[PDB]
């Protein structure tokens, strides 16, 4: 229990280190691409939903 | 065999020789998303009353469900006919039998849910409802889960980008998560007329009155300023932990000159972690609830859970909650603890497990290099497979580990959409984005 | 089999969400 949690928490930072880690650019283009595509789909069902609620009171 | 006469009797979405570009996939995959919202937004017709309990609250996230609507059951047909199919698997014209057989066995999932959702006691009562409107209730959810199903098979075809079911939940977490940021929604208790959209609290409260900032921030009763700062936070954060990659210099042995880097991302398994360990969690929670309602005072059902929106105060499924706020966590400091443990011991079980079923395991990837001639750059053609069981295996794990904390602290932060949601929706948009630069790079 | 491409999948959608509503209006019109 003990040896093999010291044997993951060793690998999982030599993992880590290892990595290539995000750059300042690539973070951006990430971020960006994140922010375009939820906006993308939480303001489209946003809208569809405030279009959607005076039409399911005048229906029902 | 018999399947097969049963199986063409079901529309299947022309296959497209020709390959789509980016925009068009794009503008198509946004058509599909923009059908599936209108359809979750109409409600039934023949529904008595919704005033009863919800009994599947803990499906509707991970299922991308809608009480009361046409999107009842979701794409939960398309996910139990595709995990039945890969069970009967494992114990052309054959891929062609195949997705006639999911069609088929998902339109007997969708006939069969419809069956259970009536039959279970809302939309009211189903023996005052008679046949015809418990009949019309089935024929609307089984019209659904075709169109469902269609809209996924389009996907998968090659019209959209990804799947139907990663882009129905990623597309009900950012419309809950915008939602609450932003409804006109009002509720009024007696201090006033309060926006429920925090952002929209926040302009209503400041003209209508230096408080106003500690009103709209540190509120308990609607969503909040500070709930959205956390949800962009962990937002940010989840991207950053996403971007890691390990980038492996391999080389070609065959076609003697053609170098490349074969990435393992620190996310090995991507979102699999959150969806396994988070429909364990809402079929469990589902399960208890429904035993607690029926077999009420059973041992067996009070230890499964203990219910109080009901939440569990007791049982397996109170440990496996997160704490409802951090009074929460100061008064029972043991269930935070035993949370975090299982949060994070599942998320990294569920992410080796994976790694060893779906495919991607180190034998798995060591077995591909041999069959394409591709070589590590320094390391010789004998340690690929050691090269591999040396990052593989601990890259999974603790990418399990990672995204279960990230789970755990959204989830502490008191982030709108919630640990899975938000980590499942940051997930499914990365692999868009890596979707559209692959699709730059070939070009 | 009957192979069908994305925009008649997206009229078949919008026909069956219009008769929903065609059916909602029908009961709100005859109650
Ligand atoms: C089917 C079901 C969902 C249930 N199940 O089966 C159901 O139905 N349930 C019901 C039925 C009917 C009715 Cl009516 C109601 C309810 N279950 C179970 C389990 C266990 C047991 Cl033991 C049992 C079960 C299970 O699993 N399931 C599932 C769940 O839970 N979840 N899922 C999720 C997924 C996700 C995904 C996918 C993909 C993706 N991406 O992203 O790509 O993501």
């Amino acid at each position: 229990f003990v040896e093999p949690s010291r044997q993951f928490v060793k690998d999982s930072i030599r993992l880590v280190k290892r990595c290539t880690k995000p750059d300042r650019k690539e973070f951006q283009k990430i971020a960006m691409a994140t922010a375009i595509g939820f906006a993308i789909m939480g303001f489209i069902g946003f809208f569809v939903k405030l279009i959607h609620i005076p039409i399911n009171n005048i229906i029902v | 065999e018999v399947i097969k006469p049963f199986c063409v009797i079901l529309p299947e979405i022309q296959k497209p020789e020709r390959k789509i570009q980016f925009k068009e996939k794009v503008l198509w995959t946004a058509i599909t998303l923009f059908i599936f919202l209108v359809c979750c937004q109409i409600p039934l017709f023949g529904i008595m009353s919704s005033d009863s309990a919800d009994p599947f609250y803990w499906m509707r996230v991970i299922l991308a469900s809608n009480r009361g609507t046409l999107m009842e059951l979701g794409i939960s047909p398309i996910v139990t006919s595709g995990l039945i199919m890969q069970l009967l698997a494992g114990a052309p014209k054959d891929r062609a039998l195949f997705n006639g057989a999911q069609k088929l066995f998902g339109m007997i999932i969708t006939i069969g849910q419809s069956i259970v959702y009536v039959m279970t006691g809302m939309y009211g009562d189903p023996s005052e409802m008679g046949a015809g409107i418990c009949l019309l209730i089935t024929i609307q959810l089984f019209v659904a889960g075709l169109i469902v199903l269609l809209l996924d098979e389009l996907l998968q075809k090659g019209y959209g980008l990804g799947s139907g079911i990663s882009l129905f939940i990623a597309t009900n977490i950012c419309e809950t998560i915008v939602w609450k940021a932003f409804s006109p929604t009002t509720v009024n208790t007696g201090r006033g007329m309060e926006f429920e959209g925090a952002i929209i609290a926040l302009f209503h409260l400041l003209a209508t009155r230096v408080r106003a900032l500690r009103e709209a921030f540190y509120r308990q009763n609607l969503p909040n300023l500070m709930n959205l700062i956390a949800t962009i936070f962990v937002f940010a954060v989840v991207i950053y932990f996403q971007g890691f990659r390990y980038e492996l210099p391999i080389r070609s042995t065959k076609v003697r000159g053609q170098i490349g880097i074969y990435p393992i991302k620190l996310f090995y398994t991507s979102n699999i972690p959150i969806i396994l360990q988070s429909a364990l969690v809402s079929n469990l929670y589902v399960i208890s609830q429904m035993l607690s309602a029926r077999f009420s005072g059973n041992l067996l059902v009070s230890l499964l859970g203990t219910w109080s929106r009901a939440y569990p105060v007791g049982g397996l499924c109170y440990y496996l909650s997160p704490p409802e706020s951090f009074g929460s966590v100061l008064e029972d400091p043991v269930h935070a603890v035993v949370y975090i443990v299982f949060m994070l011991g599942s998320c990294a079980f569920f992410s080796k497990t994976w790694i060893e079923v779906s495919g991607s395991s180190p034998r798995d990837i060591a077995k591909q290099f041999k069959d394409q001639g591709m070589v590590i750059n320094g390391k010789r053609e004998t340690s690929i497979y050691r090269e591999l069981k040396k990052i593989i295996p601990t890259a999974a794990a603790f990418g399990g580990l990672c995204i279960g904390a990230l789970s755990v602290l959204a989830d502490f932060l008191g982030a709108i959409g919630s640990g899975t949601g938000i980590l499942l929706a940051v997930t499914i948009i990365y692999q868009y984005f890596e979707i559209f630069v692959k699709e730059q790079s070939e070009v | 089999g009957l192979k069908v491409g994305p925009v008649p999948v997206l009229v078949m959608s919008l026909l069956f969400i219009a008769s929903v509503f065609m059916l909602h209006i029908w009961g709100k019109y005859t109650r």
